[PDB]
């Protein structure tokens, strides 16, 4: 609950209390099975050596509890790769590309008859 | 591999340990204590648990006697020891600045030694913040009078507690914890302390693992005279025993007396040696009032081999009491 | 590999595994003999009293494996004067730039009769 | 100049050290003991290696005996020691917390003294922190029992993550490391060591110039009697001299004698001024066993001016074992 945990993103320090990031136990932050690699006893800190910029909207998806966002300076590239490091789901990132624009749910059924599905194709 | 790591610790200890609760300076005699150092000595055993509140600091007594007479070698030792009790006065408990540096230096004249390896704080303290006792604990490791420093039943966030101080104030972490582990408590060496031991170092150094002599299966016609049940004051362990959940753990037992006969091991043997089946335990602390007690517990290290993967999983269906995550 | 690197930049700290610096041997930051004069010892770090918003871009060069790109918020003469201090190479120089579009390719061949080259430049 | 720093650090030891590996409290007498060290301290060499292991402890003894009969100041000495191995306890042997403090106050009652200069980790420890160690290594300094303590074979990742330690903890960094360094060993003092003393300031303490008396030129002819190949216990010094690789080496020691020829030295003091051609080498650790050897080992400094570059490529084409970075 009191419980503050600090993580070290590439030098860059992010106190947080426990009782935040275990708001989302499925993620990477959320999970201590999954985040046991990453810790650095001599220091009690996790490190993390990925990209700085990203982590501020990352830490703040935790404590607004959802609304997370892409950060001015960072990349639709980069941002789009670090979510799926830090595990925020397949529910979390389709939010995130909605509100980007990047939606593209089109999925071309076929007709079904593997003739009347293969002429379909062709027309 | 008889001798193990404490934790990640440089302190290479035995898998089995002496304890002298209860037995030594209280139910058995000084000669027998004597006697049942050197079996334990002479069969590889370093290490020798007591604490200032045992007998009320006479068991102390009777283990300082012995290595002076011996004429041990010091360095050949892991001698630990509890403080948390000192006495009647209300500066003479818990866990302050003033407690441990003067029940340390009170246990330390009564053993007749320079110092001692370990040194635990035999329960939490609410009454005193943390980093009173990082900081007291620091100081008698600086000073010399330990080497090292542990906790007893303290929980797995207690001891996180005491980890995140000493790294914030460039202090000593904790080696070590003591726990009960026996067939019948299973949920904190099994689900909370295999978590510390990856994250942070620290080791279990697990006790009664004959729960006061239950799973040996001598109460199941009663209780039997001379034993710790029939002793003053251990009206508890016979309530414990006689009780309906203590008479289920009885019908338990007969149905391990069949896996115990297949296997040539006895049924304290057996309890012991499932204790130390898994890395995470890094010692066990016996106890014994006789010498046919210690040379047969001494016996389950040789059992530790016959325990298969398939006799582990039909022993969890006796017991049914597996602790889940 | 397992070791963490401290690389000081004007009072910006970060902090990468040494397995990170070492992708890229001919660098700065990869071959240790260029870098040993940068080291401070009583603080186990390497000190560069350089701009501090360039570092972070050529950080996520050697973490992303070569994909540095400019920050939007330093200007490509400042930037520049970065890459050629890190010693990033003249291969990463020619991909940055094409991004950035400064792309003059150009070098008029002379006719090589030295005055059929002459009169060529002539006209 | 005779004196030289040790690393970065402020101790100033000669450049050649005595050690008491073998000869002394083993191979030669107490009488010839005290005969050597006189001969070394009266020519100026202050550095005096020792370890607990050395005849099981007795040639701490016969070292500590002499600077209480001699009377010599303790502040024109500087002693050094290695703490590895205790004994045959599993608690007596590695660098944990416990071996480290008890260990060093083992040997300062057989040296008689108060303090150590340098105390040494003799070898590393794989089943113990670097933590522990570091911590354990700056608690006898600060308790006043050693001044500095190196490492013996660490590693260069081994000495720079202890390094790494100190830092992180405001503890105690390494000032020196002891490496085996003659014209048959060369990997780790002409590559490895380098990088580490212009980083951190970590100097290295050259241990068996003459490998065990092989570059000596003796065992030319077979083994000679009285030598530290036909000791008790040394068959692995007689198995490394008659194998085909250790005769190529006498193969190549002929052709040494002709460059010690042109010069005025022998192949002892030429075996040696070849260590002491760089700067990065701080000292050498000597091995006599009487006074005729001694005095023709202390020799070699005047050898030192008369090495150009040109004798240095013209032996490193005769040993054929330059190492590349
Ligand atoms: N908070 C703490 O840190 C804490 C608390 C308690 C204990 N401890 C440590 O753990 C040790 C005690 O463990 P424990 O004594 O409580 O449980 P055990 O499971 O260690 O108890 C052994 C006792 O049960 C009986 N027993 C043992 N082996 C037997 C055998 N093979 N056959 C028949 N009977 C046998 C003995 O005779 P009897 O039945 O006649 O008595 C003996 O006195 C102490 O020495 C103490 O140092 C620590
Ligand atoms: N791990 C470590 O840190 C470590 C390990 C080993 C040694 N050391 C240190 O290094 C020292 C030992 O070096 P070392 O003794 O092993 O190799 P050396 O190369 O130091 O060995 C000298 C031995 O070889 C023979 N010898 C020396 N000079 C000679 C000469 N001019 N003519 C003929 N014979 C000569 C001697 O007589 P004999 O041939 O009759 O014996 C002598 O006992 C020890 O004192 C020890 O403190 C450290």
């Amino acid at each position: 609950c009191c419980e503050r945990v600090v993580i070290n993103i590439s030098g860059l320090r992010f106190e947080t209390q426990l009782k935040t990031l275990a708001q989302f136990p499925e993620t990477l932050l959320g999970d201590p099975k999954k985040r046991m690699r990453y810790f650095d006893p001599l220091r009690n800190e996790y490190f993390f050596d990925r990209n700085r910029p990203s982590f501020d909207a990352i830490l703040y998806y935790y404590q607004s509890g959802g609304r997370l966002r892409r950060p001015v300076n960072v990349p639709l590239d980069i941002f789009s790769e670090e979510i799926r490091f830090y595990e925020l789901g397949e529910e979390a990132m389709e939010m995130f590309r909605e509100d980007e624009g990047y939606i593209k749910e089109e999925e071309r059924p076929l007709p079904e008859n593997e003739f009347q599905r293969q002429v379909w194709l062709l027309f | 591999q008889f001798y193990r790591n404490l934790g990640k610790s440089g302190l290479r200890v035995s898998c089995l340990g002496l304890g002298t609760w209860v037995t030594f300076g209280g139910q058995i005699t000084d000669e027998m204590a004597e006697h049942l150092m050197t079996l334990a000595y002479d069969n590889g055993i370093n290490l020798f648990d007591t604490a200032e509140v045992y007998a009320a600091g006479k068991a102390e007594v009777v283990l300082g006697n012995i290595i002076k007479k011996k004429g041990w070698r010091r360095s050949s030792l892991v001698i630990t020891t509890k403080i948390f009790w000192g006495g009647k006065a209300e500066t003479e408990r818990g866990l302050s600045r003033k407690h441990i540096i003067e029940g340390l230096k009170a246990s330390l004249e009564r053993l007749q030694l320079e110092y001692v390896d370990v040194v635990f704080a035999n329960r939490p303290d609410p009454n005193t913040p943390m980093e009173e006792t990082v900081r007291a604990m620091t100081h008698v490791i600086n000073q010399g009078m330990a080497m090292y420093w542990g906790t007893s039943r303290w929980s797995s966030m207690e001891i996180m507690e005491a980890y995140s101080v000493a790294r914030q104030f460039n202090l000593i972490p904790p080696i070590c914890e003591q726990a009960e582990y026996h067939m019948f408590q299973r949920e904190k060496v099994e689900v909370q302390l295999p978590e510390l031991f990856h994250k942070i170092g620290v080791g279990a150094m697990t006790w009664s693992p004959l729960a006061c002599g239950i799973v040996s299966g001598k109460y199941d016609s009663g209780i039997p005279p001379y034993s710790r049940a029939s002793l003053k004051g251990y009206q508890w362990l016979k309530d414990k025993i006689l009780s309906e959940e203590g008479r289920r753990q009885q019908a338990k037992l007969k149905e391990l007396q069949a896996i115990a006969e297949r296997l040539g091991c006895t049924l304290p043997q057996l309890a012991i040696a499932w204790c130390l089946r898994n890395e995470g335990v890094s010692s066990v602390l016996l106890g014994a009032s006789n010498a046919e007690q210690l040379m047969e517990n001494i016996g389950a290290i040789q059992v530790l081999p016959k325990l298969s993967s398939s006799i582990v999983h039909e022993i969890d269906s006796i017991l049914g009491n597996k602790p889940y995550s």
